[PDB]
């Protein structure tokens, strides 16, 4: 299996500082995506931690995920500061248009919907951001503008 | 030695600084409750039900509070126990209310603690936990009771260090699971039971398996024998309202006769089996000396641990069965063609203390010697079904020719208690006369310590001996032995801590010096006997010159040892 | 590079490259914060240094360095963090012209260079003109915005390059650590507790206190520790300081790492923000070959380590006790407490564990004195505080002033008044930590003391305004569903209680609600704020609780009446027909599907209330557009 090499390299060069688990879960998603099903209780056996402690932590932070992920990642803010401008609805126009609910992906072409809370364009009207491509002011009609040049 | 002045709910208190405000509060005749608190773990905080108020005004938690100088608390203030009915009712609003269905009935603490907090009416409702009940072997896993006390995972985080099991998501979805939701089976566990034991709620219970008991019986062409272990003499009457440690020897039987049971029988006599046995491999192995130091098989999570994380020491291990397995071929082999019954037509049911047990009787390799298991809690549940009463019962003796014992045999339930019962027998074997006296007793293995050391001199001749009890201890031994400080004959090791009297079959207690009023009942059980060796037993030495002429015999290979097998899974 | 010896070598450092900003003429320089890469801030730069790259200059060099030491450079390209006024942008600065651009999308990006750099003039039509009043700003002073700030904290940022060390040593920062190494321990401490000086984010306590009390205790390693992260989903602090300048944030654990007798120190920081961590990166690799950090520091033989962790998300996770355990490496559960954190934290070695605004403080404390710092603000508590302003404000983002100041002209003279004409109705400060200030207490001063006895705590420093728009039912329920998604689940107050009013409110602000819900409410706030474990249980109810007690009128409006006065909850729409705006098309008839519209054709018709489904079709779906939700 392919899978067991890049899992090999990783544990050997940012894993030298005494008690690090968070980081080493991390890039493995930087790198591969998909938190692998299989890999962690060979990452468990491997070291010196039990399975049940690292699914305990895997499950918990937000950032990570146990199911597919689509190739764009579309994020609807929802902080505080971009709630009162009307970003209850874009979300719901969202779920009414493509069919997938918040934390929910469409695995077929590319698409994946996330909550990630108030990004650095705090100021700029309700940002609704594609993977590398924010926005600004947007409006539940402009939607369709999105479906248009990302499809 | 430094004492500390406080008033409690206006009384003068005087106690040793460093204990908590609800620690050093029990002995003034008041109790506060608690679901989150046990006396074998680490405070933890998770109930907040413990709460008192203090002079400032602030309720504050009690189960991880030291006590300074010059507090004043109350514990019947109307803030906090509105405060504790609140919290009771944001509990009772998510459970699912089945308390019919459940097996902890009449001994759940969440039930007892709605009683006392007079609760009548819920205002709080909502959404409930709506979880799938899964299968995973002895231990009947419900998330849809389960409270969030942390006991499970600590006493396996804290004291087995087995790392069985462990939280998972977050908020008002948050469980307890093993990794990616895998049967027990497969996962790290080793079925020691620790976590049943502790359990508040009826999260977590056992595969009861009375219905097939019950046609078991009723087939009128089936015969059944019922064999009871050593340990469960001395806890069986907890559950009849009497003091712990009171021996209930002849009202069990009658209680077992009138049950419907055939035949009943002790596992004494392949207790008494296995110590002949197992003296015949240690001198064998003296006189060779090889395989040092060499471990026991009578604890099943003991050969579990070793197969999942040990699989170096599998050489190393005694193949000497357990004594269940050892009474279920005997009867099943020899009794048999001596009743006159067919094979298939047997029935052989045990009442033993723990919880491996029931995963042991279904292995593959035994070829389903006994065919059902039982612990003493659904023992005491049938005696009560069938409506016999227990105080008023008559005292009748065991059945033939496997009923009577040894005193050797009858010390298997404390912690040290199987090589003590080896130790006997090894000298009279080696030296050839028998201990007289206080001899008998060797007072170097008897105790509560984790590690027990003993070096043994018999006839000048100096062997090194060592018992681990928990898993932890036993684990802590096998580093020793691998560092090689020091080098060992002989080892014992149980799973459970304290030994077989505190497996997750016996009733729920909560007095919290339970395992010395075991032990005492066990003593006295054993020094209430004539005969204290296991060599003097008579019907041991019969079934070897009709059916085998000698120990560690060819038959005696064929049917009283077993192999085991690495379950190590390469990753 | 090379490496630096003793304080002397420091000094002549320091003139060296002192030499090297007085060795130029002009300057250029863009806000490099997140507020401008995101409409196109490196677009802008690319925009221009190609134009500067085939106008004849030679001299375009962006990143100063040794190699680049000794060149008088015409025109020079600079990079700095968040310069304040992210509301309107991207900024752009030059210097010495002295002029202060706004809304610089690449339209007219030749013009700038054409003007301003060759004939020396200043474009009029691209300038900041205020709505209010049409006058044009030139200068950055002159500005209402930058008015009365007090720029003491962010004295170096905007004007400095967070990529290069040798920008941070050349504007006199540094010197502060160089005094503290020649001088002792004690007298640092005298000096931290006589300044006044208290944590600005979250408690509040003394820093003194902590720090005396650390020292107190003999162990041998001990652990110093910086838990920037900003949880609450209001403000932008965090993002500011870091990527603005972090070599001061280095320079105030080497002051306190040098006084508590410290020797390896942790920064947390979310791994979500890519730029601030590199920024990190950046910064902590170029001062380990720049030999402040290490073994015998500067000759005198003290030792120091930093490490920066990656955190995984959570709001959950610095409360001082979860943030210990998640750098070990298990979940962010917080334990009981006694024993503190300044006893036994970090794998049972003491720590000291400050936001990162009172490690920033430390080099202007110990550079000025605590007499001067002292000066500012009221002398119950000291220092000032940095603010986030946002909501429906003309001028939104990053402010700081002379904490104790009427909050009047902090929300209408600083922010340029509410937006679109209408009507401001509340404060909310701190986020999901904070209550809500009605219009009715505008006029108290902002500092601990008269806040306390308003209910209210300033927390993060986030400020956010609502107008009359919205319904405060739906922000009370927003908060606490931020609350429920958001907590850990190990105590049964906090889990429970949250997800119980959670359903309340959605219960109440979807019509379905009856009498009797609001002492429910207070009960369980009174129960949650005191049982609870750690802080975020018992800051939960908060939100709640302060909109109960101030806008009950709004809880009877939606309990019995079934009508929303703001018209914000779609729960309770209530939509009205125009009889003479009716021409009987009765598609609203056709469209709805339970039709509880009945009419007869070229005819008002009339809405019955108790069969619609209040789907909003209706408005919707007929063309003439006479039904309207009133
Ligand atoms: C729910 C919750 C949220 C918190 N959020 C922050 C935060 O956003 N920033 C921060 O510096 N500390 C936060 N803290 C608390 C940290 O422990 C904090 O760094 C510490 O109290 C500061 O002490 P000091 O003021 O003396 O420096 C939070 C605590 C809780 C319980
Ligand atoms: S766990 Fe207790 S309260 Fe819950 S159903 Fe069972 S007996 Fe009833
Ligand atoms: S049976 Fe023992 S090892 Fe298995 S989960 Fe329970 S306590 Fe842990
Ligand atoms: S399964 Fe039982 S012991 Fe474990 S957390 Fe749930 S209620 Fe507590
Ligand atoms: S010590 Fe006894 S009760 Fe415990 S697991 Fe072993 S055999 Fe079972
Ligand atoms: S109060 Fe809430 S956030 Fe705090 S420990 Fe308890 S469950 Fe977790
Ligand atoms: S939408 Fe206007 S014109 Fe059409 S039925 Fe309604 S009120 Fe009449
Ligand atoms: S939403 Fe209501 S008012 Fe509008 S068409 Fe439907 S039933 Fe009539
Ligand atoms: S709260 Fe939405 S970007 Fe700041
Ligand atoms: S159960 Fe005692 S403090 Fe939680
Ligand atoms: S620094 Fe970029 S928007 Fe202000
Ligand atoms: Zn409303």
């Amino acid at each position: 299996d392919p899978r067991f090499e890049k899992v090999d390299e990783i544990l050997s060069k940012l894993a030298n500082e005494r008690g690090a688990l968070i980081a080493i879960l991390q890039h493995v998603q930087h790198e591969f995506g998909y938190l692998p099903e299989d890999v962690i209780f060979y990452i468990a056996s491997k070291t010196g931690i039990p399975a049940s402690k690292i699914y305990g932590v895997a499950t918990f932070y937000a950032q990570f995920h146990l199911k597919p992920r689509g190739k764009y990642v579309i994020r609807v803010c929802l902080g505080t500061a971009c709630h009162v401008k009307g970003a209850n609805k874009i979300l719901a126009e969202f779920e009414k248009q493509l069919g997938i609910k918040a934390g929910e992906t469409t695995s077929d072409l590319k698409f994946t919907l996330e909550r990630v809370g108030c990004l650095g364009a705090c100021g700029l009207a309700p940002t609704v951001m594609v993977n590398e491509k924010t926005y600004g002011k947007m409006t539940p009609e402009k939607v369709s503008e999105v479906l248009k040049e990302y499809s | 030695m430094n004492m500390v002045m406080l008033t409690i709910d206006g009384k003068q208190v005087q106690v040793e600084k460093g204990t908590t405000i609800k620690k050093a509060a029990e002995k003034l005749g008041i109790e506060i409750p608690g679901l989150c608190d046990d006396n074998d773990l680490k405070p933890f905080g998770a109930c907040r039900l413990c709460v008192v108020e203090d002079a400032r005004g602030n309720l504050v938690a009690s189960c991880h509070t030291p006590v300074r100088e010059g507090m004043v608390v109350k514990t019947n203030s109307p803030k906090v126990l509105k405060a504790r009915r609140v919290i009771l009712e944001l509990l009772l609003s998510s459970h699912n209310a089945d308390c019919f269905e459940c097996d902890k009935n009449l001994h759940c603490k969440l039930q007892k603690y709605a009683y006392e907090l007079n609760i009548r009416n819920i205002r709080f409702k909502g959404e409930k936990r709506n979880y799938e009940i899964k299968d995973n072997g002895p231990i009947y896993y419900d998330p849809n009771k389960c409270i969030l006390c942390g006991k499970c995972v600590r006493i396996c985080e804290e004291v087995q260090h087995i790392c069985a099991i462990d939280f998972a998501s977050r908020g008002f979805k948050a469980y307890i699971s093993t990794p990616f939701e895998k049967p027990l089976l497969e996962s790290d566990c080793i079925f020691c039971g620790q976590c049943v034991r502790v359990c508040p709620t009826g999260a977590l219970a056992e595969k009861t398996d009375i219905e097939r008991i019950y046609e078991a019986i009723s087939d009128p062409n089936k015969v059944v024998v019922v064999q009871v272990a050593p340990a469960v003499r001395v806890a069986l009457g907890e559950e009849f309202g009497l003091e712990p440690g009171e021996i209930v020897t002849g009202k069990m039987v009658a209680a077992l006769k009138r049950l419907g049971f055939d035949k009943v029988f002790d596992t004494q006599f392949a207790a008494d089996m296995t110590i002949v046995e197992e003296t015949a491999e240690l001198v064998e192995r003296l006189e060779k000396g090889e395989n040092f130091p060499m471990f026991t098989s009578c604890c099943p999570s003991w050969i579990l641990a070793v197969e999942k994380f040990y699989p170096e020491l599998i050489p190393n291990i005694s193949t000497a069965r357990s004594p269940q397995q050892i009474f279920g071929a005997i009867a099943k082999n020899y009794y048999a063609k001596k009743i006159g019954v067919a094979r298939e037509n047997m029935f052989v049911v045990s009442v033993m203390p723990c919880i491996g047990k029931k995963f042991e009787a279904t292995r593959p390799e035994f070829n389903n010697d006994v065919d059902a298991v039982l612990t003493t809690r659904e023992l005491a549940r049938m005696i009560k079904e069938s409506g016999i009463d227990f105080i008023k019962l008559e005292e009748e003796n065991f059945d033939s020719p496997l009923g009577e014992s040894t005193g050797a045999a009858a010390i298997f339930g404390v912690t040290g208690g199987v090589m003590e019962a080896a130790l006997r027998t090894a000298y009279s074997i080696m030296t050839g006369e028998e201990l007289e006296g206080d001899k008998i007793e060797f007072t170097a293995v008897r105790g509560l310590e984790g590690i027990k050391e003993a070096e043994v001199d018999i006839k000048g001749k100096k062997v090194r001996i060592a018992i681990a009890n928990g898993i932890g201890n036993a684990k802590k031994l096998i580093e020793k032995i691998k560092s090689g400080e020091t080098k060992y004959d002989f080892v014992e090791v149980m799973a459970c801590p304290g030994g077989c009297m505190s497996g997750g079959g016996q009733p729920y207690t909560d007095d919290p010096e339970f395992r010395k009023k075991r032990m005492e009942g066990i003593y006295k059980n054993d020094r209430n006997l004539p005969k204290r060796k296991s060599h003097e037993n008579e019907e041991v030495k019969k079934v070897y010159e009709e059916y085998y002429e000698k120990p560690c015999g060819p038959k005696a290979h064929e049917e009283l040892h077993t192999h085991y097998h690495s379950r190590k899974k390469e990753y | 590079m090379v490496k630096l010896k003793s304080i002397q070598e420091l000094e002549n450092l320091r003139e060296k490259i002192k030499e090297a900003k007085k060795k130029e003429k002009i300057v250029i320089r863009i806000c490099g914060g997140t507020g401008c890469r995101a409409s196109g801030s490196l677009a802008v730069r690319d925009e221009l240094v190609k134009v500067l790259k085939r106008e004849g200059f030679a001299n375009v060099d962006v990143n100063l360095s040794s190699d680049c030491l000794e060149n008088t450079s015409e025109v020079h390209v600079k990079m700095t963090g968040c310069q304040g006024f992210c509301a309107q942008g991207p900024l752009m600065t030059i210097e010495p012209l002295g002029v202060f651009y706004v809304g610089v999308k690449p339209e007219d990006v030749e013009e700038i260079v054409e003007k301003s750099i060759k004939k020396n003039e200043i474009i009029e039509r691209l300038l900041y003109h205020d709505p209010a009043t049409g006058k044009t700003y030139v200068k950055r002073d002159e500005n209402p915005f930058y008015a009365k700030q007090t720029r003491l904290v962010l004295k170096h940022c905007g004007t400095v390059d967070p990529a290069s060390v040798y920008d941070y040593i050349a504007e006199g920062g540094y010197s502060a650590i160089a005094k503290a190494l020649t001088m002792d321990r004690k007298q640092i401490i005298d000096e931290v507790i006589k300044s006044g000086l208290r944590g600005r984010g979250g408690a509040g306590f003394p820093t003194g206190e902590k720090w005396l009390g650390a020292y107190k205790n003999q162990s041998p390693k001990k652990y110093i520790i910086c838990n920037g992260d900003e949880g609450d989903p209001g403000a932008f602090m965090d993002r500011s300081v870091m990527e603005g300048d972090p070599h001061k944030v280095i320079e105030g654990m080497m002051i306190g790492a040098y006084a508590i007798g410290s020797d390896e120190g942790y920064i947390y920081v979310r791994a979500e923000y890519p730029l601030a961590v590199q920024m990190l990166r950046k910064a902590i690799e170029e001062c380990e070959k720049l030999g402040l950090l290490g073994d015998n520091i500067l000759g005198t033989g003290f030792s120091f380590r930093l490490h920066v962790r990656e955190g995984a998300g959570a709001f959950v996770c610095g409360e001082s006790t979860a943030l210990t355990y998640s750098i070990e490496g298990k979940r962010g559960m917080p334990r009981v407490r006694p024993p503190r954190t300044n006893e036994c934290g970090l794998w049972e070695m003491p720590t000291v564990l400050n936001n990162v605004e009172t490690f920033a403080c430390i080099p202007e404390i110990i550079l000025n004195g605590g007499e001067w710092f002292a000066s500012i603000g009221t002398p119950t508590s000291t220092g000032t505080k940095i603010f986030a302003l946002s909501g429906k404000v003309n001028r939104t983002g990053l402010v700081e002033v002379p904490m104790g100041l009427k909050l009047r002209e902090l929300i209408f003279d600083i922010g340029g008044g509410i937006a679109n004409n209408k009507k401001f109705k509340a404060v909310q400060l701190g986020g999901p930590s904070g209550g809500c200030v009605p219009e009715s207490q505008l006029d108290l001063p902002i500092d601990f003391d008269s806040l306390s006895k308003a209910g209210a705590i300033m927390g993060s420093g986030g400020v956010v305004v609502v107008d009359e728009d919205t319904c405060m039912v739906d922000f009370a329920k927003f908060f606490t569903n931020f609350i429920v998604e958001e907590s850990c689940g190990k105590c049964i107050p906090c889990r429970e209680g949250n997800k119980k009013m959670l359903e309340i409110l959605e219960r109440i602000t979807e019509g379905k609600g009856k009498e009797g819900d609001i002492e429910l409410l207070e009960e369980l706030g009174d129960v949650i704020i005191s049982a609870s474990l750690c802080g975020l249980g018992k800051t939960a109810p908060n939100p709640v609780l302060s909109t109960i007690k101030h806008f009950r009128d709004e809880y009877e409006a939606h309990i019995r009446d079934k009508k929303c006065p703001a018209g914000a909850c779609q729960a309770l729409a209530a939509y009205k027909i125009d009889p003479g705006k009716c021409i009987g098309c009765g598609k609203c008839v056709k469209v709805c599907p339970v039709g509880a519209i009945s009419g007869e054709k070229k005819k008002p018709h009339v809405i019955d209330q108790s069969k619609c489904i209040k789907c909003g079709a209706c408005a919707e779906n007929c063309p003439k557009g006479a039904i309207y939700k009133g």
